[PDB]
């Protein structure tokens, strides 16, 4: 898979593709990656589905009540559950969770999740077998504070060329837009995407 | 679970429950036993009343722990036959252990260890 | 072990610990791991020492009986040529670590060959055991065009990195200089900072001490 | 098993004075059970003394190799062959199988007859010399002989000091090897004669 | 090591190897691989070292329990009942008891003698006679042949010792020799003089 | 039993006439990808002791969490927190080393090499080392992994034993080792130029350095390199 | 795979004089090639007039100390600020490691004192908790290279009255603690040239019916 | 090592060796393998040195606790069987031990029985545990008799350890040799095999291809 | 081994190869000065990945066919090298760890450029990446490459290429060499880190 | 392995060589002679690894035969040991190892002396008064230590190895089937048949 997430001015963006193979067969090719966890605490997950989805199903659990006694969790409180889970288990999961969310204080936050279990705090994060081809371009082209329309052209661009060499990676390029305005899904077909 | 303290003192040193036991053994039919030179008898009484026991199956207060060793005894009938069990088993495996069956000052110390054991713990008379 | 090599302005030189291991136990306190390939290109190896001694000698003859065939002074490219080529015809298992070097017709030379055969060119080298103390010391010394003087110096300075704070290394140590006018200096135990200090007690016996059941006088001459 | 440790077995040698020492046990194992008290592991060509530890059959393959080839060489040569230059085809002959090595830990003692000076050499079993100058050692219980060794050695001894040393050297050694004792014996050899004197130790 | 068995006209019979080694030294010629549960039970064993023993005697005294609480004998079928359902529960043990058995009875009751095997897995038959290991492997042969329901124990005891001739003379490990025990109404006694018949 | 992912390269000390200096690349190396540059490996804790940590980012993290908490359970019920019942060096290492020991006795260890480096109330320079397997040592130099191997060689030439500690000056000391951080940063491929400093002094206090570089090095002999061997051009 | 036990690797020796006993050790602590301290006290006063080494793997060894340590702290507030007998001690000591035998601490330890009639005694160990008293003992990575040298120059094994043929032992005359450190000292300068894990330094706990006194040699460094 | 115990009219004899080896390493030659139960028990050592130490301080702890309780000594079956019983409890768990654990009582007379870590309880008159036993077994077995004078069985004993120690690398350094009788045990002192060798080949004349 | 990160690109006046400098051994840096540039012939270069002992062997070995090919019939074209090379790397498949790009001027051709993977096989290409570091420059030099571009174009092209690939990878890093081929000669280049690090 | 003993006395040598030949668990012949005649006064017993054990045997024995007629003479029982050795020590290094061992009992006619030679599959000789092959020596060792004298009647060596072969007996767990025992002297090789209960 190839994902990550990109903060900009208005908030942050988060991208997916939306290929799920096991060994060279594409088992679904429609795959929704991009997985929420609260009203605009998302995330895009890589690994074992089963435990990546068991995971957010947890999260979303913990979240869901935190939310029922103390109001509104906090972009950082999110990943903060999800490390809790990812390195205290370590020993039985292979997860590699990107958190994303807005926040009216902070506006948009990143939190990557790794392997470990350790959380990293960034501007954008990519991840997934297709993010190693993509650092390289990533790095040269991602600037603070971009706009929305620039930001959604930077996933694009990138998990289109992540999709280009990663095998594992594919389908359609899905987007989930996190700011005050409200949660947008955006959805970019291969024949848009694949000659850019 | 259940662990009141059910043998415990009275004021004046005693051990109510105890004796209340005791008083159940008053009421027992009457157990004996008596020592000759080479050997050892016990009797027992049995209430006379009725003429219509089957006295082929009817437990016999007359009991043997091993094949070396007997145990009468007297008060509530069904208390003894959790202390025969008990002794029975400690005996079999004496000799499991030991490689020879008990004295029967063992097998007393024995039994007598677990009656002294109901008046000391939780939740059992 | 630890060996170095250092390019100077008119030369190279190159140097090595004495120490030779085998398990956690020290067989040799004093044995040089310098090696003559010709009288101007020495030869520094670390590794199985049967390997460095004989693969530096085996091209040292090849190279002798070359050099009267050419009617030409030995070169380091061709020592550096015939070494790889057979110890890389062994795919490794001839553990020779070497560090090359000498002054030919063509000027001074430095180069580090490894037991798979592969080769590389530079001014400052290590090997070893020790290498990455020597190597602390010559990244953190050797600058450009530094005198023989120097050089000497900073070579002995990297091969003591190693004799103290690595336990493959020690005792003494042994430096070599090649300068393109001159004949080559081996300075042998160049430096012996670890010298024994006198016994607490002389364990000489009395004679007669151990008990013997029968002599013989064993016959040598026929 | 390693086969270095299978027969077991030691030897250790030194200089002292215008003389050179050279020691060894006696045992021949079978690991565990000893078999031979009378497995002597020192030979000579000539003038010039050879030692060797490790597994016995390449011991007596050994012996029979040096001695084929010494043979040759004085025949060619029309002289004895010399300590320093004998080191030198011990070294070949066993670099010669570098890889199906004999199983072996040799150790060369001698005088030159013209230099007329004492010495000494040791190797791994693919010939890697070592020629420290005051002693070498050899065997199961290599690790005990450096320990004597190193305490007990005192440079210029004369020859029935030299062998006080190498004979308590070697003795306390083979007593803290299981694998080595069985007796030993010990040649004191100098510019004009050789003496071989066998030494009497525990036998457990 | 070697154990046998064979049921005859009005007894058991089990014979059952004397020696005990370990490593490769016999550190015993004189073992009698057996335990007597009851009165009218015997039991030879053979298996894995510590085992074999903690088995038979956990066995003898839990059926001595059975005695004395009811003052009766189990039938020798009951016997191997409980004894199978024990090694069956070993199986899918932490640790399994590696421990092969003969129980060789007579049924006070119905007069006749019995002969079970059961192995470690808590696999019980009734043969008229059976084996343990490579036992059954050279004897067998022999005992398919002769083998008549109708024998006396002298004719049994011949069989017997025949077989044991095969085992002593094709069998690459000297057991000792065997003990023969004899199971019948009258109890269990044993036959001290089987090496000379 | 576990195998560490994002890890933290060598981690360097020594100690000097009045402190002690503490040095470590901000770098989270994922196997050979350097992935994550802006990290801090040092752990300061109290005005007093500062905590190096190379090995696992994740098991580091939780070692972080860990070290706030013990600041804000040594404040409970103590008036006298912020002065003789401060959290010291010699506390601070004796906590780490347990839990070190008891994770790797329980076969489940924090996998880090940890350095505790810092001032005690009466002056004293504390510096000990822990790692994974519980295992403690102490010196007038220590390093982790690599800096082991690079830094110890050069930082023993200027400290070599107990008695040159009074002789070395802050400004000495801390030369010496932004010295060795550029030589890790020449020869330890999971190196990063950036690094964090930080010093203990018993007079000036505790003094921590980031977003440092390393400077002065020399590349300019790189293009005289041609070949690797017989290659003229 | 996570592999719970290392090995510092140093080197420990006890002797039990007759009316003292001394306990030394290498200061010297490593990790492979590498030294990780020249000093770091392996050798340890545990109170009750005992000193006590647990050489091998420092975290272990370093835990067996503090735990025997805190033992001997509540031996006192449980029977009365009693004495601990160099010989309860030992037995404590085995049930300590024997507490740990399906996971041994990786550690030959050793310990010493005075017996209960001020006679010198010294204890040796397993790492499972094996012991036996003992006249000398030597442990650790140079062990081998220590031991045999001291059954000829403590006990005089091999050794026989000069001109007797070798029918009368040397006489077992007894040493003093002067002689016993001179002894010692030879043993670990001897030791330090023919093992890399032997070197940097020597302490010696010395104990008398005075108390626990202490002495440092330096070694080599190499 | 080698480790030995047989039976007779006098009672009991148990004589065993010294050596411990770590690889080919001898590392002690003072090594009780000769475990003082109490009084009127010994034990032998072999397997696991920790192991045997450990379990048989252990029984007499257990067997001091029996006759405190009984008023009466422990019988030598009961001693062994409860030392079998804990090892059994252990099995497969690493534990290593070959030992025989020797008494003299009134009711059973001179009794040894084996002990393993196997879980193996064997009762018997002559056992040899060790490296070394198949050497002792030879020198016993030969010359063994139930009419042994303590005197004679002593050097018995003491000369099987001694044949042992010879041939085995990993036996001997001295032989420590005991006697159990009823009223208990009695050491019988400590023999250096290096001296007890030579002492023994020109008294039997034995060894006789030993040079010497 | 070389590990590595190298590249070869075709432009407007031929064909420029460039290439860090690190070699590694585990996590030291054995040599941090490397020239991974390697001639097999005056304008016929090579930059090698995977084991240095083979990558060298190989490279000496090819230089040695296309000297005495020269010999006699005259100049080699680039292809006739890719060939040589391949031919050594496929029919050594089991004993080799090589990845060689092969880059060269021909008048007529002007910049050609082959790739040589593990396999043996060849490919011929308009730019090529190889080594550890190039996983990460897939993305970038593909958006970033284009035909025909100037010399100066080229050099920036490679130049950030590179310096992404060493950023990210630890098996590569150094400086960043360069070679360039066109009918004007051989150039050589190179740039330092406090300069590449920059962009 | 099977039971190869050997005790050089003072007029001749006895071999003993146990007769059981065992194929997995059954024995299939209980009465074989492990033992080949290479000269008239010069026997070998041997033991090990199936086949290889005879077709080495045989082989040397041809060698032997061969060099007796060539030359019209008796090799020396040590020069025959000396080539058998030299032929093991081929083996150790060989494509496929003999892994066969040997003891050589031989009269030297010259020397007039009896003379024992063991030499295992590697190729280690070693000259001997009592030899043994494998386990062979663990249990009878302490015995021949003891009761050997170099100046025995052979009737001594004979019940010196009656004494052995019991122990073999009765502390190994294997069957060996009794051994065959002969006798090489001045007059030749005969093999004692009368071995059974003597």
């Amino acid at each position: 898979t190839s994902i990550m997430a990109v903060t900009f001015k208005d908030g942050v963006i988060l991208g997916a593709d939306s290929r799920t193979t096991t060994g060279a067969y594409i088992a679904n090719r429609v795959t929704d990656k991009l997985t929420r966890v609260h009203d605009k605490i998302w995330c895009c997950r890589s690994g074992s589905a089963a435990d990546t989805q068991a995971i957010a199903d947890i999260v979303q659990y913990h979240l869901e009540l935190y939310t029922s006694q103390y109001g509104t969790p906090s972009t950082e409180t999110a990943a903060s559950v999800f490390k809790e889970l990812c390195y205290e288990n370590k020993d039985n999961l292979t997860a590699g969770i990107i958190v994303a969310g807005y926040d009216d204080k902070n506006k948009g936050e990143v939190y990557t999740i790794p392997l470990g279990g350790s959380v990293h705090k960034l501007p954008y994060a990519i991840a997934g077998s297709g993010s190693t081809f993509i650092y390289g371009y990533c790095d040269k082209n991602f600037r603070e504070n971009m706009s929305k329309e620039e930001t959604v052209d930077f996933i694009k661009h990138s998990l289109s060329q992540a999709i280009k060499w990663d095998g594992s990676s594919g389908g359609v390029i899905r987007m989930v837009v996190l700011t005050a305005a409200g949660v947008e899904r955006l959805i970019f077909y291969p024949d848009e995407y694949e000659q850019l | 679970g259940y662990d009141r303290a059910l043998s415990i003192f009275s004021p004046d040193g005693h051990i109510f429950q105890v004796e209340y036991a005791l008083e159940a053994v008053k009421r027992g039919t009457c157990a004996v036993g008596v020592k000759g030179k080479n050997c050892v008898v016990l009797g027992c009484e049995r209430r006379s009343t009725l003429k219509l026991q089957d006295t082929r199956i009817t437990p016999s207060k007359v009991s043997k722990i091993d094949s070396h060793v007997v145990l009468s005894f007297s008060g509530l009938n069904a208390d003894s036959r959790i202390l025969i069990e008990k002794a029975r088993v400690e005996a079999q495996s004496h000799r499991l252990t030991l490689e020879d069956p008990v004295t029967v000052e063992y097998l007393t110390r024995y039994v007598a260890g677990v009656q002294q054991r109901y008046t000391q713990s939780g939740g059992v008379r | 072990t630890t060996i170095v090599g250092v390019k100077f302005n008119n030369g190279v030189v190159i140097a090595a610990d004495t120490r030779s291991t085998q398990g956690p136990i020290v067989a040799d306190k004093n044995c040089a791991k310098l090696h003559r390939i010709s009288p101007k290109i020495w030869c520094a190896g670390a590794g199985t020492a049967a390997d460095t001694e004989a693969v530096t000698q085996l091209i040292g003859s090849n190279i002798e009986l070359h050099s009267l065939y050419t009617s030409r002074e030995p070169r380091v490219v061709s020592a550096l040529q015939m070494l790889k080529q057979h110890l890389f015809k062994y795919q490794g298992h001839i553990g020779a670590y070497l560090i090359v070097a000498g002054v030919d017709p063509t000027g001074s030379h430095l180069f580090s060959i490894h037991a798979h055969g592969s080769t590389d060119v530079g001014y400052y080298l290590s090997l070893g055991s020790g290498s990455l103390a020597a190597m602390a010391v010559l990244e953190s010394h050797w600058k450009q065009d530094l005198t023989k003087e120097e050089a000497i110096k900073l070579a002995s300075d990297a091969i003591q990195a190693g004799i103290w704070n690595d336990l493959g290394s020690g005792s003494n140590v042994d430096v070599c200089v090649m300068e393109i006018g001159k004949d080559a200096e081996y300075l042998r135990n160049y430096l012996t900072p670890n010298v024994r200090e006198e016994k607490q007690k002389s364990y000489k016996f009395p004679r007669g001490t151990t008990a013997v059941l029968k002599e013989s006088i064993v016959n040598i001459c026929d | 098993s390693d086969p270095s440790s299978i027969n077991g077995g030691i030897v250790v040698a030194m200089t002292g004075k215008d003389c050179v020492a050279i020691a060894c046990d006696l045992r021949l194992g079978s690991q565990s059970l000893g078999v031979s008290n009378k497995f002597e592991k020192i030979f000579h060509y000539g003038h010039v003394f050879l030692g060797i530890t490790g597994l016995a059959t390449d011991v007596t393959t050994l012996n029979e190799m040096f001695r084929y080839k010494t043979n040759l060489y004085k025949l060619k040569e029309e002289r004895a062959i010399e300590p320093e230059t004998f080191t030198q085809l011990v070294s070949s002959s066993l670099y010669e199988r570098r890889f199906g090595p004999y199983f072996v830990g040799p150790v060369v003692a001698g005088i030159n007859s013209k230099s007329g000076k004492p010495f000494i050499a040791g190797f791994d079993l693919i010939g890697c010399i070592d020629e420290a100058k005051d002693f070498i050692v050899s065997g199961t219980a290599s690790d005990q002989l450096f320990g004597m060794c190193e305490s007990l050695y005192e440079p210029n001894l004369e020859p029935e000091d030299l062998f006080e040393t190498i004979s308590q050297a070697l003795l306390n050694a083979a007593d803290r090897d299981a694998l080595s004792g069985w007796g030993a014996v010990v040649y004191i050899i100098k510019k004009d004669e050789v003496v071989k004197r066998y030494l009497k130790m525990r036998q457990d | 090591d070697i154990i046998l068995g064979i049921r005859v006209q009005d007894s058991v019979i089990l014979a059952s190897s004397k020696a005990v080694t370990r490593g490769i030294s016999v550190l015993k010629d004189s073992d009698d691989k057996t335990r007597q549960l009851s009165p009218h039970t015997l039991m030879s064993f053979a298996g894995e070292a510590g085992d074999t023993v903690q088995f038979a005697e956990y066995i003898q005294a839990n059926i001595q329990l059975y005695s004395i609480r009811e003052d009766y004998e189990l039938s020798p079928q009951a016997v191997s009942s409980f004894v199978r359902q024990e090694l069956a529960k070993s199986i899918r043990s932490r640790r399994p008891y590696q421990v092969n058995v003969l129980i060789g009875g007579y049924d006070k009751k119905k007069n006749k003698p019995e002969l079970y095997q059961i192995d470690y897995l808590g696999t019980k038959v009734e043969l008229p006679y059976g084996a343990h290991g490579y036992s059954g492997f050279y004897t067998f042969s022999l005992l398919d042949h002769h083998y008549r329901p109708d024998m006396t124990t002298e004719e049994g005891l011949d069989l017997l010792k025949l077989c044991v001739q095969e085992l002593e003379k094709r069998m690459p490990m000297d057991f000792k020799g065997v003990i023969v025990k004899i199971v019948d109404k009258d109890g269990i006694r044993q036959v001290d003089d089987f090496q000379a018949q | 039993t576990q195998q560490p992912i994002v890890t933290g390269t060598s981690v360097i000390s020594m100690k000097y006439d009045n402190g002690v200096i503490i040095a470590a690349d901000n770098l989270g190396s994922y196997g050979s990808l350097l992935r994550f540059n802006g990290v801090e490996r040092l752990i300061p804790v109290g005005d007093n002791t500062v905590v190096g940590i190379s090995g696992d980012i994740s098991d580091m993290q939780h070692i972080e969490r860990l070290l706030k908490d013990l600041v804000t359970e040594n404040a409970y019920d103590n008036p006298l927190a912020d002065a003789e019942e401060a959290l010291e060096p010699s506390y601070i290492f004796e906590y780490l080393a347990t839990v070190m020991y008891q994770r790797r006795s329980k076969m489940n260890p924090l996998w880090n090499a940890i350095i505790v480096a810092g001032v005690q109330s009466n002056g004293d320079q504390f510096l000990r080392y822990v790692n994974l397997l519980g295992v403690t040592y102490s010196s007038p130099t220590l390093a982790t992994g690599f800096g082991a191997h690079m830094a110890n060689p050069l930082l023993r030439k200027v400290v070599d034993r107990e008695s040159d500690i009074p002789k070395t000056t802050v400004q000495v000391a801390e030369e010496a080792i932004v010295n060795a951080m550029r030589v890790l940063y020449y020869r330890d491929a999971r190196s990063s130029r950036n690094f964090s400093l930080a010093i203990i002094d018993k007079n000036t206090g505790l003094t921590f350095k980031k977003n440092l570089q390393v400077e002065n090095m020399k590349w300019d002999f790189a293009k005289d390199i041609k070949g690797y061997g017989t290659q003229k051009i | 795979q996570f592999n719970p036990y290392g090995d510092n690797g140093g080197t420990i020796l006890g002797i039990a004089g007759e009316d003292f006993a001394v306990l030394a050790g290498d200061t010297r602590n490593i990790t492979d090639y590498s030294i990780n301290s020249r000093y770091e006290p392996k050798v340890f006063d545990c109170g009750d007039n005992i000193v006590m080494s647990a050489n091998g793997f420092a975290a272990d060894g370093d835990a067996l100390v503090k735990r025997f340590k805190n033992s001997v702290k509540w031996y006192h507030f449980d029977h009365n600020d009693k004495k601990l007998s160099i010989n309860s001690a030992a037995r404590n000591i085995q049930h300590l490691l024997y507490g740990k035998r399906f996971f041994p601490y990786y550690v030959h330890t050793i310990i010493a004192g005075l017996d209960e009639d001020g006679k010198g005694a010294v204890y040796s160990f397993d790492p499972v908790g094996s012991y036996e008293r003992e006249q000398c003992r030597a442990g650790g990575a140079a062990a081998s290279l220590i031991m045999p040298f001291l059954d000829n120059q403590v006990n005089f094994k091999n050794q026989y009255e000069p001109g007797t043929n070798g029918k009368v032992k040397k006489p077992l005359k007894y040493l003093s603690v002067e002689e016993v450190i001179k002894l010692v000292r030879d043993s670990f300068t001897s030791a330090t040239e023919r093992h890399i894990q032997v070197g940097d330094g020597l302490e010696i706990l010395i104990v008398t019916k005075d108390g626990v006194r202490k002495e440092f040699y330096e070694l080599k460094r190499d | 090592t080698t480790t030995l115990a047989f039976r007779f009219q006098g009672g009991i004899i148990v004589a065993v060796d010294s050596r411990a080896t770590a690889g080919n390493w001898v590392a002690s030659q003072t090594v009780k393998k000769v475990i003082e139960i109490n009084p009127f028990l010994l034990g032998t050592m072999a397997g696991g040195a920790a192991d045997c130490q450990f379990w048989e301080t252990w029984l007499g702890s257990q067997c001091r606790l029996h006759e405190l309780r009984e008023k009466e000594r422990i019988s030598v079956a009961a001693a062994s069987k409860i030392l079998s019983n804990l090892v059994y409890q252990y099995k497969g768990a690493g534990l290593s031990m070959g030992t025989m654990i020797c008494g003299y009582t009134r009711k059973e007379g001179p009794t040894i029985y084996y002990v393993d870590s196997d879980g193996t309880r064997l009762k018997g008159d002559i056992f040899c545990v060790g490296s070394g036993q198949t050497f002792a077994y030879g020198v016993l077995d030969s010359n063994y008799k139930w009419d042994l004078s303590v005197e004679d069985a002593l050097y018995l004993g003491k000369r099987s350890i001694l044949a042992a120690a010879h041939r085995d690398a990993y036996s001997g350094g001295s032989v420590n040799l005991y006697h159990v009788t009823e009223d208990g045990w009695i050491y019988h002192g400590n023999h250096d095999v290096g001296e007890l060798f030579w002492k023994v080949k020109e008294e039997e004349g034995s060894f006789n291809n030993v040079i010497g």
